[PDB]
RNA sequence: GACGGUGGCCAUGGAAGUCGGUAUCCGCUAAGGAGUGUGUAACAACUCACCUGCCAAAUGGACUAGCCCUGAAAAUGGAUGA
């Protein structure tokens, strides 16, 4: 089984979580900059009117 | 007030460029060492800030 | 377009794209944090309303406020009107995917929308549009005589009509 | 460098040979100190009557385009060109040419060192609150900026008015204000028919 | 003065010339890169290319090659012979 699947291309399924961070918009740009360096990607940057 | 002052300070601190030989600071739009020890390099780099 | 209902209780105009159907994003303070004066979106499905079959991707929106009211208004942009006529496969499920596909005629639909982009530039709304649109896109060729962002067609180097309406 | 502005010429030769002066009315206009963003929207009836044309290197070469017409070369023993000045060719009547640019006009924001007259209302919207802003407004007559359900540090109606115009004193108080919509239209340098010249005008006369 | 389409399409669901991928066009103009950086969450704001106002006659550049300088540091006190 191992042999069969080794010769085939084996794509990396990386264990990721979405970070529900809660901050101010002024420093979130800066915070995001460092996040980018850890192989991160933004799915959605939005504003919570209410909180 | 403060920020304006800071800029002024920088202008008399950071802005000046240095020669890759002395590391002696000439001015922020320079083309030369204007010193005889360097050998007048004319191969200047800008001075690196606290941002970089 | 101009605004549908004019902003009352001081003028309020805000700018985030709010692209695609999905998402619950609304614009009250894009330069500051979340709150402006008070919480007032209004409605989370405004994006959908604005952009149902006009785009899933880089879809602009002129967000405004009428003191706790938003009437859904878009700028009649150079991207939005051409992509409206395009097929549903390239207007759906392309949110995390590139699109450089679309060479069908879009000659009729942009003429009416040319007044909504600008109201005073001393040019023909059906003549100068064939130069300004058609040969200024990679997702909209209009007739196949034109060339997508090139110096081969659109400026009468292959075309014969250029200032005349087709 | 070495050139004209900062590059050598190959389209400013065409400004003299741009058109023939078929049109009988011309006017020197000062529409350059007002910005190009607002200048393109007012001009719809301004172009089609002869258009805004001609360079200011070719403004001295303009003299060969007056010998063709009955016009004298200089306007009134003087070409009146010591400023960012462009020629606007017109087909409108002898009375209409006096107000051809002012029929659709708008000004630019006030700069440092000048006040400028502010006739139109200043924009509004949410811009927080600041206690130090009220101390600077004590120089002015109105010391109140928060209005209606919103909150902000500048009013929805113009407090800066005509009558308060000065060289450089109250100009520093406009730098305290966060927005500058100073409307004073466009400026005619001179008015001119085809032989006779006049002063700048806004009326039919 | 440094624009309109325009927030160009994408990524985005913020990246709106300027974290960044690819195309990089047309209008209009005196002129203005789908943009040179500074800055900003990205914009905004500022500046650069680009143009023009004034002042008013020279300007710009890439090289060659004389002398000079830099390169060119070592051991008693010292050498165009002074």
């Amino acid at each position: 089984c191992r042999y069969a699947l080794q010769v085939k291309p084996q794509r990396l399924m990386a264990a990721m979580y979405t970070c529900d961070i809660m901050a101010t918009g002024d420093v979130l740009g800066r915070v995001y900059a460092v996040l980018s360096k850890r192989e991160g990607r933004v799915l959605q940057e939005e504003m919570k009117e209410g909180t | 007030i403060e920020p304006s002052l800071v800029i002024l300070a920088r202008k008399y601190k950071c802005d000046k460029m240095i020669c890759r030989k002395c590391y002696a600071r000439l001015h922020p739009r320079a083309v030369n060492c204007r010193k005889k020890k360097c050998g007048h390099s004319n191969n200047l780099r800008p001075k690196k800030k606290l941002l970089k | 377009m101009p605004p549908k209902v004019d902003p009352s209780e001081k003028v309020e105009v805000f700018l985030r794209v709010c692209g695609g159907e999905a998402g619950a994003m609304s614009t009250l303070a894009p330069k500051l944090g979340p709150l402006g004066v008070s919480p007032k979106k209004v409605g989370d499905d405004i994006a959908k309303a604005t952009q149902p079959w006009k785009g899933m991707k880089v879809s602009v929106k002129l967000t405004i406020q009428n003191r706790i009211a938003v009437p859904e208004v878009l700028p009649s942009a150079s991207a939005l009107v051409i992509k409206a006529l395009k097929e549903p496969p390239r207007d759906r499920k392309k949110e995390k995917n590139i699109k450089h596909n679309g060479n069908i005629p879009l000659e009729e639909i942009c003429k009416i929308a040319k007044t909504m982009r600008f109201k005073s530039l001393a040019v023909d709304f059906k003549g100068s549009v064939l130069e300004i649109l058609g040969t200024a896109h990679s997702v909209g060729c209009k007739v196949n005589g034109k060339s997508p962002r090139d110096i081969q067609a659109g400026i009468q180097s292959g075309e014969i009509e250029v200032v005349e309406p087709k | 460098m070495s050139g004209a502005g900062s590059k050598r010429k190959n389209v400013f030769i065409e400004k003299a040979t741009k058109l023939f002066t078929t049109y009988d009315k011309m006017i020197v206009a000062e529409a350059d100190f007002v910005g190009s963003s607002q200048l393109q929207k007012i001009r719809k009836s301004i172009r089609g009557i002869g258009a805004v044309l001609m360079g200011k290197k070719t403004m001295i070469r303009k003299v060969i385009r007056d010998l063709a017409d009955s016009k004298p070369e200089l306007d009134a023993l003087n070409t009146y060109l010591k400023q960012n000045t462009c020629i606007i060719f017109c087909k409108d009547n002898i009375a209409e040419v006096k107000r051809v640019i002012n029929t659709q006009r708008v000004g630019a924001p006030a700069k440092a060192g000048v006040f400028a007259p502010n006739d139109v209302i200043i924009p509004a919207g949410p811009t927080g609150m600041e206690p130090t802003q009220t101390s600077f407004l004590q120089d002015l007559k109105i010391a109140t900026k928060i209005n209606r359900g919103q909150i902000d540090i500048v009013n929805e109606v113009h407090i800066i008015k005509t009558g308060q115009k000065v060289g450089a004193s109250e100009a520093t108080l406009l730098q305290k204000l966060n927005i500058k919509p100073f409307t004073y239209g466009l400026e005619p340098k001179i008015i001119y028919d085809a032989g006779a010249c006049y002063s700048p005008s806004i009326s039919e006369e």
